[PDB]
């Protein structure tokens, strides 16, 4: 039948497997039929380019409906009181009542408001016409088309790169630092100088005026001379007005190092140092390596290395890297596996500074934005991070090779896991037995009307991070709290130029900058301990017992994701290092409920301006229960009441959307296999046996779901019930209150 | 090894890898893992015995 | 609470459980804290009547709680 | 210290102190619980907030009680591993386990108030540990 | 208040140029 | 027009529970998929995985998913 | 379809044959001074898969294993 | 320019899964 | 073929249509006395005297029969393979013994003379056209 | 059984993982000492 031209396997199946099972590896090209090495690495990196156009293209989307189905010229003159614009809707389904409802933020017909937060993405930079939009939308799509020829290209057979140059990776380390971080950094500083600062300023820069008009007054004679101090003589008053001339100056690069006091953001002068001194770093982090000329490291050396000056050493920091190198190009899933890890925590570290020190205009004050954001990165945070370890299984169940490590740091993990597995689960068990009776020793003796009697402990050591950086509000009087330390006034160099503008940031109040820490905050970053110890221990132990287990010692023979080995030994369930990752999965989205409503419901009491809420009442859970969930829910199930229709119809709909895909995956969870293959039996006798319909029949034997994808099923079921439900809620919640 | 000593098999993919327990018999053949021995422990099947050869097994103890 | 907790035996299975067991064994034949009779995780239908048996506990607990402390104020 | 304030002094400590609500028989408990918690420190709500950096001036509120947990715990487990290494020797092992052996145990449950020094007895020269190579481990 | 009808049309036939090399990528990548 | 729906509501929610229980009685004995589905017993896990996977197969596990749909009628 | 691979670590107890639903294994004689009896799987192709033949091996780990792979009418039990 | 929307959203809700789970259909079952 | 069918009723548990477009299974045994047996596929039936011969879809339901008949100590039951062409193949007992017992016309077929923790790493065999289970 | 599963070749002190531990330890201590106000 030929549809998996990847697997002959799968074409010679009767049965309606074939389809499913084909959708499922369509892109995995390690197991496709035939595939030499070269023609992987090629297919491979022709994908990426198809992939990088659906970035772009997708970019290219945000700047063309805001351009014709937006109010971008509008939301300047006005920003925090006008509602961003998304898009338009077109749905025949509507009625008159609908159109009322969702004609908002000013326009002429059914319209979406934007939670993005892109408005002031662009706004800062220096858009500030639909027509700059515009020229961004089509130059991203001949952006992306130049992509899209380049993958065609490289897959004729001349360009086709040989197997040596993927494999040239102290090569690729020079030219990513140096190039894609660091000349990129650099660039990005152009137009902060060029193009954003001035039109803050209110200077109108554009493509034909730039070459001209100058950034600054005195050119680049102090540059190139080296008095590089004038760039920040003259900095923007703390009385600027954005986009006007009210106020401003004339410096390029500063060290304000605080929020600027209209939009409640990042200096933007600084943005501009900033990326300048990355740039300088990278760059000169690039040169390490001995790409062709013979200057620069070579990692192989380096890792091979058993002597240091005098000593005979087994390695660096006298640890066997003996042959990590080879393993990790030679094996493709370790690279993803760790470079996904890489990535996991750079989406968290964005999130966690997004809210603290927003760098955008206006976002401070655009609550629903930053709420949206927020949830958004530390979602996606974990499916790299749970993605990782998913990879770091494959590649010791696939790629790795204990013959070549031999004595390796890697082996040594696989002789002791034992210990390594053990201790994360005493460690997880010492949190949830403890992080759980404290809640309810709480909660149970406020039902019994003596909050008094509660175990409310004081978060001490955290604040003193915020005393080290400020924060007299504790009277810790530690480093930067104390005018007289060291670290205060830089004894040798009295260069603390940060500190006059940080301090006010945080000793403000107002901004979320490093927030007041109480006892609800204690217990909550235990749970959030708890969700993190154990979410590893599932996947460090799926990964390290991937290879074997006294259950199962053949289990690299089976694969990675194979549904059981038998009824036998005692029952063999979920042996297959895959459904180390299936369990996992679980835990990271319930980490994301005790991060996301711990900072939904902690910010909704600053937003509010009532703080006692949240620090009295999350101690107990029946808080959680009520003064969060219960409390900010009636907006959104009254979404749509028997008397009208609002504008957060869509949200109760997604709300009870989500709610029934949740349980719909409860069905493959729970209902296995055996049960429905017995009932499809007696459809097909129906179908077979019927007057008239017995002239149709299938052509692909139907055939129950197999085990495993069932698991998968019912994982998507889970997740976008549990994305949907709370997006609904988030948004909802505070999109109705608007703060 | 002799009958009725104790030996640490050292097979992989074994229960008792790295686990002690007694010879109960041995084959004078030329039949491959001709010894036999128990352990105390039992298998996920419920097994408790199991034949191997004489390189797996090391004299922890005597007879 | 014991609703969702049914959902660890539902979902899960015996062959993970086993497999975390293995390791926490070898670090009381390490302290020498063995147990005499040999750890074994629950059979595959316990597993499953573990479950229901929450799941029905938890939820019917719940409904028991909410009819009676909403109809005793009314 | 962070920002709270002497419950003694705090205003929101007395509101509640005035309507204590008696836990016990006793119809002065309510007023007891509040005059004990007078030395710990409370914040804005009223409530007390524990301190468990180690201070001595308030070792009361987790030092004290740790220290008489471990005592506690370890009793229980040097008596669990004494007893199973103490069948272990014996024939019917498994028995044993279900159904205990008083005779064996009730002095083992006599010992323990001294724990730490067998501790540290097997841990300088004994059994505290097995070796890596006889434990059983997977592939 | 919003973009000009000319500018759309022109968008539309730009968006054609990634869609005939998508395809021809894509096609290439099956064989 | 609510009594209408819900009372359809209840013989659905009814006749799915009975589908379930039904099944696992005549389908104890035997199965296109196991014929000797009595020699294995009332309450056995499965048969393998094998035949695409015979998981929940036996009268027990009709019962044990029956007994949800108790939970969702009522 | 699957594959049922036979290792040195038999000892001719014969409980896999009986255990078998579809006859796919056979015993044939040891040549060797093992014994008059080790198992063979002749008859693979009309292998289902359900790892009776597994749970009644006595050795510590699997003398014979049953490695599944492309299916087929006869491996998934398909009457239709 | 609006009456783009009248054309182009019905083109992805029917025009698209018409045709491509046609082709597809027959692609699947071909021999 | 020959034979005669056991006396039931019928039932809707029995051959499809794959045994006309694909294989259908056939088996016979040879009773003394009649009795009353349990079918593959639901119900019960009565057999004759000699040359009891039912059809059945597949070969799982023989096997699991002629357990059934060993029960009443019958053990002349033999399994065909009754092809759309009309082609039979004798099959179960393949020779005139069972499977469980030995002969010496039988040969071994895919034994792997090694233990099976020496089976080789996966990564020594990748983009080979070969499996550990070789 | 080509790797052996347990490591092996170290001595009593344990000198290089006890002297950059006690340095770990050291900071420790001097982030507890600005706590304390000792310093
Ligand atoms: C934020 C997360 C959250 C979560 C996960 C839950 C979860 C739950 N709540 Mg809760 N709620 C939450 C927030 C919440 N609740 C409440 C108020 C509340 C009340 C009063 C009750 C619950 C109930 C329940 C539980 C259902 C009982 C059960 O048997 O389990 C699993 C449940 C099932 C398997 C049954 C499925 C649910 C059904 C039957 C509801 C559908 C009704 C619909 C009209 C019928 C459709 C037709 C038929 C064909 C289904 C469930 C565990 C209890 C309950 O019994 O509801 C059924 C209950 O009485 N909740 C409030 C306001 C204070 C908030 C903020
Ligand atoms: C019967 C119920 C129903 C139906 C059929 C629709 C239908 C629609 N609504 Mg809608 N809506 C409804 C109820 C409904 N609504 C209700 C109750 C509300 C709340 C009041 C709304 C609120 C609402 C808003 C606010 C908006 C819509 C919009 C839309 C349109 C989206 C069309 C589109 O972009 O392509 C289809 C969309 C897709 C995302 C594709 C499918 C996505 C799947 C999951 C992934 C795709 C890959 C797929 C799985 C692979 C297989 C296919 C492949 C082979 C091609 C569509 C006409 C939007 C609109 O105006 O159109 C632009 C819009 O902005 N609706
Ligand atoms: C970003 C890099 C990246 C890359 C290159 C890969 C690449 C690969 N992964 Mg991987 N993975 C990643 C990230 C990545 N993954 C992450 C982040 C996770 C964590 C979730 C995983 C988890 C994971 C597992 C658990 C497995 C893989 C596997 C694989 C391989 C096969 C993929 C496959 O079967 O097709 C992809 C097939 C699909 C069906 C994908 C689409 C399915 C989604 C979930 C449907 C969602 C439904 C719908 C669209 C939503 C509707 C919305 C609603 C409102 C309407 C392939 C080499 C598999 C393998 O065998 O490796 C060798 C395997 O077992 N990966
Ligand atoms: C980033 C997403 C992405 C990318 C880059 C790829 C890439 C690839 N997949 Mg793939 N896949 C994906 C997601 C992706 N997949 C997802 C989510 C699934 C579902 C789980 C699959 C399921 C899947 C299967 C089942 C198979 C592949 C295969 C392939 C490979 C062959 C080319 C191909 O798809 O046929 C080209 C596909 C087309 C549909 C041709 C038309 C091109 C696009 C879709 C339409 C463009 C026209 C445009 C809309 C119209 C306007 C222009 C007009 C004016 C001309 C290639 C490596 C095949 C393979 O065997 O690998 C060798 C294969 O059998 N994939
Ligand atoms: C995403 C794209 C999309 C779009 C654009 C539409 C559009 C429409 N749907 Mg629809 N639908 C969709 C997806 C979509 N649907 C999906 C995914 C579902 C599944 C839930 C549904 C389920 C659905 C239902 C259940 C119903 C609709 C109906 C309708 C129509 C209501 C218009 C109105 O106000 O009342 C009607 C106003 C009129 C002026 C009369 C409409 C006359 C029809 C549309 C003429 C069609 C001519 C036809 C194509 C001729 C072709 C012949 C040619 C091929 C030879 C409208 C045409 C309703 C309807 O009855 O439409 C007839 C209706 O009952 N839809
Ligand atoms: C200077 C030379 C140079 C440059 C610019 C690149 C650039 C690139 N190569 Mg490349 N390459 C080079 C030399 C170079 N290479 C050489 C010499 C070799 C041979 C040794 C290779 C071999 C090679 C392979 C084999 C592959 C690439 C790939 C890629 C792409 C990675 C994907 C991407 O866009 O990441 C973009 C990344 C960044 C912009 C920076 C890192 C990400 C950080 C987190 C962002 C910065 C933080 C900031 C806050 C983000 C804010 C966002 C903003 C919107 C708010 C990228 C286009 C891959 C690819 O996609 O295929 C086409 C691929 O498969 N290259
Ligand atoms: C609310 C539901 C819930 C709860 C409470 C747990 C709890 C636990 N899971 Mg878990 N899990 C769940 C849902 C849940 N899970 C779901 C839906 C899945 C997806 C399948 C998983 C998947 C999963 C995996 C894959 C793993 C866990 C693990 C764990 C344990 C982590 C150790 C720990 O932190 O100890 C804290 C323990 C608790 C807080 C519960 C202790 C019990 C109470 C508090 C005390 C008992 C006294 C009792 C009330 C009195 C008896 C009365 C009488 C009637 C008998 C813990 C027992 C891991 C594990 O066991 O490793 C150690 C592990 O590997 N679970
Ligand atoms: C800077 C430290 C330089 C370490 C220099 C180095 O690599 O030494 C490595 C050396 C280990 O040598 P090895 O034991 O690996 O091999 C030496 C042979 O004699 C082995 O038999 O350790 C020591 O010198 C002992 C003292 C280290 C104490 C480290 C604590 C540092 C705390 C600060
Ligand atoms: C040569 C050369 C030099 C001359 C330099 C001159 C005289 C000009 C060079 C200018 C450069 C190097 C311009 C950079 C062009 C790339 C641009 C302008 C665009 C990048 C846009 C991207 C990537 C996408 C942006 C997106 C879009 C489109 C949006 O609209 C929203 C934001 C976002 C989504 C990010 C000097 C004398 C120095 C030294 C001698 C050699
Ligand atoms: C219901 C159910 C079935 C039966 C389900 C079947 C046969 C699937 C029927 C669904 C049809 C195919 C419609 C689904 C259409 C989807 C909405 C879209 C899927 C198409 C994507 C490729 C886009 C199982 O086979 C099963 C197996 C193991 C554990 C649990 C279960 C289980 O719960
Ligand atoms: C958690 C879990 C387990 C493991 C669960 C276990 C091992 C439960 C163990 C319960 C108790 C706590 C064991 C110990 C009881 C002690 C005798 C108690 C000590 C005595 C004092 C309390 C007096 C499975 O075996 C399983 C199997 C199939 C599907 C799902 C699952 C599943 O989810
Ligand atoms: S999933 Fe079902 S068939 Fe597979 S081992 Fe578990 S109980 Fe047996
Ligand atoms: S059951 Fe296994 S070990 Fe025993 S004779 Fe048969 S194949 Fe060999
Ligand atoms: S899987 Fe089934 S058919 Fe195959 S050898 Fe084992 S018992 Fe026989």
């Amino acid at each position: 039948t030929k549809f998996p031209k990847f697997s002959q396997d799968l074409a010679q199946d009767p049965t309606t497997r074939r389809i499913w099972y084909a959708m499922a590896m369509g892109n995995d090209f390690e197991s496709h039929d035939g595939m030499t090495e070269e023609n992987l690495y090629q297919k491979i990196f022709a994908t990426h380019f198809g992939h990088l156009a659906i970035i772009f293209l997708w970019a290219s989307s945000l700047l063309f409906h805001v351009a014709w189905q937006g109010n971008f010229e509008q939301w300047i003159k006005d920003p925090l009181h006008v509602r961003p614009i998304a898009h338009a809707i077109w749905d025949p389904h509507f009625g008159k009542p609908a159109i009322e409802a969702f004609t908002q933020a000013g326009a002429n017909g059914p319209v979406n408001i934007a939670y993005s937060g892109v408005y002031h993405w662009w706004y800062t930079i220096g858009m500030r016409t639909n027509t700059e939009l515009y020229t961004g939308s089509v130059f991203l799509l001949l952006f992306a088309s130049l992509f899209l020829f380049a993958g065609w290209l490289h897959l004729q057979p001349k360009f086709r790169p040989s197997l040596a140059w993927f494999k040239s990776a102290e090569s690729r380390l020079n030219h990513h630092l140096a190039g894609l971080f660091g000349v990129s950094s650099l660039a990005w500083a152009g137009h902060l100088i060029h193009v954003a600062i001035p039109e803050s300023r209110g200077q109108h820069v554009g493509w034909d005026n730039f070459l001209s008009t100058a950034p600054h007054p005195a050119g680049l004679q102090p540059f190139f001379t080296g008095n590089w101090g004038v760039y920040a003589q003259n900095p923007d008053t703390a009385g600027h007005i954005f986009s006007t001339s009210q106020g401003a100056g004339t410096a390029i690069l500063t060290f304000l190092g605080g929020f600027h006091p209209q939009t409640e953001s990042l200096w933007l002068t600084d943005m501009a140092h900033h990326h300048l001194a990355i740039a300088v770093l990278f760059i000169v982090a690039g040169h390490m390596y001995r790409t062709n000329f013979g200057i620069g490291h070579s990692i192989k050396e380096m890792m091979n290395a058993k002597t240091f000056f005098g000593k005979p050493v087994e390695g660096p920091f006298n640890m066997p890297h003996q042959g990590i190198y080879d393993t990790y190009n030679n094996s493709l899933h370790f690279q993803l596996g760790w470079h996904l890890a890489c990535l996991g925590v750079v989406t968290s570290w964005v999130a966690q500074h997004m809210y603290s020190l927003p760098s955008y205009a206006f976002i401070a004050k655009d609550y629903t934005t930053q709420a949206a954001l927020y949830t958004h990165h530390q979602y996606i945070a974990i499916f790299l991070m749970v993605g990782a370890f998913a990879h770091g299984a494959i590649f010791l169940v696939r790629d790795y090779d204990p013959e070549q490590n031999k004595g390796n740091v890697l082996e040594r993990v696989l002789q002791h896991k034992e210990a390594i597995i053990s201790h994360l689960s005493w460690v997880s068990l010492f949190l949830g037995f403890h992080t759980l009776g404290l809640y309810v020793h709480n909660d149970v003796v406020v039902a019994f009307g003596t909050p008094e009697k509660q175990i409310l402990i004081e978060p001490v050591f955290a604040q003193f991070i915020q005393a080290a950086h400020g924060k007299v509000l504790y009277g810790l009087d530690t480093l930067l709290s104390n005018p007289d330390s060291v670290a205060y006034t830089a004894y040798p160099n009295y260069a603390n130029v940060w500190l006059p503008g940080w301090l006010d940031a945080i000793n403000s109040g107002t901004n979320s900058l490093f927030l007041t820490i109480g006892p609800g905050d204690f217990l909550v970053h235990h749970a959030i301990a708890l969700g993190l110890h154990t979410t590893t221990l599932i996947l460090v132990k799926g990964a390290l017992d991937a290879r074997g287990s006294k259950l199962m010692p053949d289990k690299k023979d089976f694969g990675y994701a194979f549904p059981c080995d038998g009824p036998g030994r005692g029952g063999t369930c979920d042996i297959s290092a895959w459904d180390s990752f299936y369990l996992s999965l679980f835990w990271a989205l319930n980490t994301v409920g005790w991060v996301t409503f711990y900072w939904h419901w902690k910010h909704l009491g600053i937003w509010q301006g009532n703080v006692a809420q949240f620090n009295e009442n999350s101690t107990y859970l029946m808080g959680w229960f009520r003064d969060y969930l219960w409390a900010n829910s009636a907006q959104l199930i009254n979404g749509y009441n028997p008397y009208g229709v609002n504008n957060l119809s869509v949200w109760a709909w997604m709300f009870l959307f989500g709610h029934l895909v949740w349980a719909t995956g409860f069905m493959f969870l729970i209902s296995w296999r055996g049960y429905w293959q017995e009932l499809i039996e007696t459809l097909v006798w129906a179908h077979e046996r019927t007057p008239i319909a017995n002239l149709v029949r299938w052509k692909d034997k139907p055939v129950a779901l197999s085990i495993v994808q069932a698991r998968v099923v019912g994982l998507a079921h889970f997740t976008v019930g549990y994305v949907l439900t709370y997006a609904a809620f988030l948004i909802a919640s505070t999109a109705g209150k608007f703060g | 090894v002799q009958r009725g000593s104790k030996v640490r098999i050292l097979r992989p993919e074994s229960y008792w890898f790295q686990d002690v327990g007694t010879v109960a018999s041995v084959d004078q053949s030329g039949i491959k893992y001709p010894v036999i021995v128990r352990f105390d422990k039992v298998n996920y099947a419920g097994i408790n015995t199991n034949n191997f050869a004489v390189d797996e097994l090391i004299e922890v103890e005597a007879p | 609470f014991v609703w969702a907790f049914s959902l660890m035996f539902l979902f899960s299975g015996r062959g993970y459980w086993q497999e975390l067991i293995e390791s926490i064994v070898w670090a009381h034949n390490k302290l020498k804290v063995a147990p005499a009779i040999q750890p074994r995780a629950l059979s595959i239908t316990q597993g499953r009547a573990v479950g229901v048996a929450h799941y029905l506990l938890g939820g019917i607990a719940t409904t028991w709680a909410f009819f009676h402390a909403h109809i005793l104020s009314v | 210290g962070a920002d709270l304030t002497p419950c003694a002094e705090n205003p929101a400590f007395q509101a509640l102190a005035k309507n204590a609500r008696n836990t016990t028989a006793d119809p002065q408990s309510g007023q007891k619980r509040f005059e004990r918690y007078s030395q710990a420190l409370c914040g804005p709500e009223g409530y007390p907030h524990l301190i468990v950096d180690g201070r001595l001036d308030r070792a009361g509120d987790f030092l004290i009680p740790s220290i008489l947990f471990l005592y506690i715990a370890g009793w229980i487990g040097w008596v669990g591993r004494a007893y199973l290494q103490a069948i272990k020797k014996d024939s019917d092992t498994e028995q044993k386990e279900i159904q205990l052996d008083l005779g064996i145990a009730l002095p083992i449950i006599a010992t323990g108030f001294a724990w730490p020094a067998a501790a540290v007895k097997e841990l300088l020269s004994g059994e505290l540990t097995a070796k890596d190579s006889e434990i059983t481990v997977s592939p | 208040s919003s973009i000009s009808d000319t500018q759309v049309y022109i968008a539309l036939v730009v968006a054609l140029i990634p869609g005939l090399l998508a395809w021809r990528l894509a096609t290439e990548l099956y064989k | 027009t609510a009594d209408f729906l819900i009372h359809h509501i209840h013989a659905f929610t009814i006749h799915v529970t009975v589908l379930i229980l039904l099944k696992g009685v005549l389908f104890a004995r035997s199965s296109r998929l196991i014929p000797d589905k009595a020699n294995l017993g009332f309450r056995f896990p499965c048969d393998g995985p094998g035949r695409g996977g015979t998981c929940q197969v036996s009268g027990w596990d009709h019962v044990f998913l029956g007994l949800f749909w108790m939970y969702n009628s009522l | 379809s699957h594959t049922v691979k036979i290792y040195d670590t038999c000892i001719g107890c014969t409980q896999c044959v009986r255990a078998c639903p579809t006859d796919v294994l056979e015993m044939v004689p040891w040549d060797g001074c093992k014994a008059a009896q080790v198992a063979s799987s002749p008859r693979t192709e009309d292998c289902v898969g359900c790892k009776r033949c597994e749970t009644a091996c006595p050795t510590d780990f699997l003398s014979i294993r049953v490695y599944l792979g492309a299916e087929t009418t006869r491996s998934m039990g398909l009457a239709y | 320019a609006s009456f783009l929307s009248s054309i182009f959203v019905p083109v992805i809700g029917w025009v698209v899964p018409i045709a491509t789970f046609s082709f597809l259909f027959l692609y699947i079952e071909r021999e | 073929l020959s034979g005669k069918t056991p006396l039931f009723a019928g039932s809707t548990g029995g051959l499809l249509t794959k045994a006309v477009e694909e294989e259908k299974y056939a088996i016979t045994w040879t009773s003394p006395k009649a009795q009353v047996f349990e079918l593959p596929t639901g119900g019960a039936a009565t057999m004759h005297e000699g040359e009891n011969l039912l059809y059945i879809a597949r070969k799982e339901y023989g096997i699991a029969l002629g357990g059934q008949l060993r029960k009443f100590k019958i053990t002349n039951y033999k399994i065909y393979r009754i092809l759309p062409s009309g082609e039979t193949t004798f099959i179960h007992p393949a020779d005139g013994v069972f499977p469980e017992k030995v002969n010496a016309g039988r040969e071994k077929v895919r034994f792997n003379a090694r233990s099976i923790g020496e089976n080789p790493n996966p990564s020594q065999v990748k983009f080979s056209g070969k499996a550990t289970y070789d | 059984k080509i790797s052996p599963v347990a490591n092996t070749g170290a001595k009593p002190p344990y000198t290089f993982r006890t002297g950059w531990a006690l340095l770990l330890l050291a900071v420790n201590f001097l982030v507890a000492a600005y706590y304390f106000h000792i310093i």
